[PDB]
């Protein structure tokens, strides 16, 4: 349900070390938060999000702020 | 839905 | 610069 999403902004550049699972951010970039947990529902420092051009992937929680 | 700036 | 991963 899109109308329930949080959205976030990137506070730093992030170049993905595993670009198969992770998405890149440019400082200032907006995104939507899809999940805060890993795929199995467990706590995680890596958050799943959808980028400004519709890519899905994980990013570091400490590189963003939640609008 | 969203509103800030300024990353100087 | 930036934070630790």
């Amino acid at each position: 349900d899109p109308s329930k999403l949080e959205f976030a902004r990137a506070l730093y550049d992030f170049v993905p070390e595993n670009p198969e699972m992770e998405v890149a951010l440019k400082k200032g970039d907006l995104m939507a938060i899809l999940s805060k947990k890993d795929p199995l529902g467990r706590d995680s420092d890596w958050w799943k999000v959808r980028t400004k051009n519709g890519n899905i992937g994980y990013i570091p929680y400490n590189y963003i702020e939640i609008i | 839905e969203a509103m800030p700036p300024t990353l100087p």
